[PDB]
């Protein structure tokens, strides 16, 4: 009843947290690519 | 209604429902007895509500924590100490003040009697009167004796 | 109760989120360096 529903909700929260883990890994992967263009511009052709 | 934390059972809450089956582990009985406890568990709020105040017996109000009950007991000890102070030590102080007030009233009465004598006799301080607490017939006898100098 | 086990799994996944972000940041630094190296080598 209530205990099973709370268990299902917490399992959904665990699934959301794992999805957030994957999303954060991909977010770091993209963020490293993010803002690199300005650094290359000021480092390569400015030089 | 009040100070029910002193009789608390210390998932459960202070209810003491004075005149339940679910997935929650209702197979339990709190120690909140002076009242009685009911089968309830914190896994399901519905079971706790049913066992406390949903129907039938009503949940009795209690101090938030058993520490509040302990503080109430300590304050009760301090209040008993203060009342005993006011009733014994402050009572002795009041008795001393009453004795001092009696002495002051006696001195004021002596001064008034001296003034009355100065009115009825020589101005320089000189008195030969007496003070007591006789009965009404005693007062009549005193008046008969002192009718020579009456106001 | 199963709720406690599911909450423990949720906490484990929450910790794994912070772990995976930091783990992927270092590898992503390699990709950023590779893009910079391609830009330079051109």
């Amino acid at each position: 009843q209530m205990v099973r529903f709370i268990r299902q909700e917490a399992e959904e929260k665990a699934n959301e947290i794992s999805v957030s883990a994957e999303e954060e890994f991909n977010i770091e992967k993209l963020q490293l690519v993010e803002a690199e263009k300005k650094k290359i511009r000021q480092e390569y052709e400015r030089k | 209604a009040v100070r029910d934390l002193s009789n608390l059972v210390k998932l459960v809450t202070l209810l003491a429902v004075v005149p339940t089956s679910y997935v929650v582990p209702r197979s339990s009985k709190l120690l909140y007895e002076d009242l009685y406890t009911v089968t309830l568990f914190g896994r399901v709020a519905d079971n706790f509500r049913i066992a406390a105040r949903e129907k039938g017996f009503q949940i009795r109000d209690f101090e938030y924590s058993s520490e509040a009950q302990e503080s109430r007991n300590q304050e009760l000890e301090k209040l008993v100490h203060d009342q005993e102070s006011l009733r014994s030590s402050l009572l002795q102080w009041c008795y001393t003040s009453y004795g001092e007030v009696f002495s002051s009233w006696m001195h004021f009465c002596a001064v008034r009697v001296f003034a009355e004598s100065i009115l009825r006799y020589g101005l320089p301080p000189s008195f030969l009167a007496c003070v007591l607490a006789p009965s009404v017939k005693g007062e009549k006898k005193v008046r008969s004796i002192l009718e020579e100098l009456c106001g | 109760l199963a709720a406690e086990q599911e909450a423990q799994h949720i906490v484990a996944a929450a910790r794994n989120a912070k772990m995976a972000r930091l783990r992927q940041a270092k590898e992503e630094a390699e990709r950023e360096i590779a893009e910079h190296r391609a830009q330079v080598e051109r």
